[PDB]
């Protein structure tokens, strides 16, 4: 029995174009613990993305926060790309500043 | 407020890729304060919050020696679990443990915890009496018999009622500027047209600590639980948490909807509406 | 600080 990750992509603060911020991808509710997460800018992997220390919830499922500094603009597109044993192919969730 | 300390242990086997990884993290409430990882270059229990850094070298030596012992103990436990479930040495498996203590409003023990899981499923738990066990299956019943024979529950009770409470109170005092400060949510409602006919109202709670919160929508004073999209509370990366709740509303009906927020940092529950 | 009691399943 395995559990597939929930995924949310969002900013540390409300987005304002031209102002520096942090781009977060929170993956949670998954089991087993092996997971691969990339943050993308215009389809390309952002380097040196950091993540929180692995831990787990009351239901034993795991969670991680991946994060990097970024400066949002009108046209730049950001996303989080997740792979897990439960997924046939990588799952891509686009950053939407309204969520 | 009501404070808790928890330790989380995980061992993950990986046959063909070395020995099982062993990790430990400690929390006070929603603040991580120590970490250990057998895959670190030089494994050691390490600080993760400013208020634990003042513990002297002998604190770190003891915690590191405990975690290094636990790396070996939980690797043995993974081997035992293979025997208990008739599993081969080819698969990857996970054992997890959580334990710790909750305090009431006066700093006294509210209850203790000690539970384990195997491959993500409950395995054995110490009951709230801190004296008896609940085993999830016939494998855990074998463990229960061993732990009854060795009077394990009595020793865990002594830790949970003694050192766990005493050290949690010490940490709360050393971190009294942060651990004992609730940050209330910053709240607002946004409006997102979906079509000529409907729009999303999204009620936001941002910047709050600790993570517990209640966030709901009402229409004409009636809860909209079945029609609300409620995202999981999520970390912002600055110690605080975020959450939102959204409802799809007919065009022109926005003022029938109210958002309701409860959080420890709020003296009274809040009501908000869309303010165009 | 952590408990020292070793738990062998």
């Amino acid at each position: 029995i395995q559990r597939t990750p929930k995924i949310q992509v969002y900013s540390r603060h409300p987005a304002e174009n031209g102002k520096s911020n942090f781009l977060n991808c929170y993956v949670s509710g998954f089991h087993p613990s092996d997971i691969e997460v990339d943050l993308l800018k215009n389809g390309e992997r952002i380097e040196k993305v950091e993540h929180s220390d692995l831990s787990f919830s009351k239901d034993w499922s795991f969670y991680l926060l991946y994060y990097t500094e970024f400066t949002p603009t009108e046209k730049d597109e950001y996303a989080c790309r997740v792979n897990h044993v439960t997924l046939s192919q990588p799952k891509i969730v686009k950053w939407d500043r309204d969520m | 407020g009501s404070h808790s300390m928890r330790y989380f242990y995980t061992a993950m086997s990986r046959p063909g890729r070395g020995e099982p990884r062993f990790i430990t993290v400690g929390y006070v409430d929603d603040t991580q304060f120590v970490r250990f990882d057998s895959d670190a270059t030089s494994p050691r229990m390490a600080p993760r919050a400013p208020w634990i850094e003042q513990e002297g070298p002998e604190y770190w030596d003891r915690e590191t020696q405990i975690s290094k012992t636990n790396t070996q103990t939980y690797r043995e436990n993974l081997r035992t679990a293979l025997r208990y479930y008739n599993q081969s040495e080819a698969g990857s498996h996970i054992i997890q443990r959580m334990y710790g203590c909750d305090l009431g409003p006066d700093g006294r023990l509210l209850r203790g915890h000690n539970q384990l899981a195997y491959d993500g499923k409950d395995y054995i738990a110490l009951n709230e009496d801190l004296s008896s066990w609940t085993a999830a299956d016939t494998a855990a019943q074998i463990t229960q018999l061993k732990w009854e024979a060795a009077r394990v529950a009595e020793q865990l009770r002594a830790y949970l009622e003694g050192e766990c409470v005493e050290w949690l109170r010490r940490y709360l005092e050393n971190g009294k500027e942060t651990l004992q400060r609730a940050d209330p949510p910053k709240t607002h409602v946004t409006h997102h047209p979906i079509s000529d006919h409907e729009a999303t109202l999204r009620c936001w709670a941002l910047g709050f600590y600790p993570a517990e919160i209640t966030l709901t929508w009402q229409r004409d004073g009636e809860d909209q639980t079945q029609d609300t999209e409620l995202v999981e509370t999520r970390p912002a990366g600055d110690r605080t948490f975020q959450k939102w709740a959204a409802v799809v509303v007919p065009s022109g009906e926005e003022q029938r909807y109210t958002c309701h927020v409860q959080h420890e940092g709020l003296p009274k529950p809040l009501t908000l509406r869309w303010e165009p | 600080r952590q408990d020292i009691l070793d738990l062998w399943i």
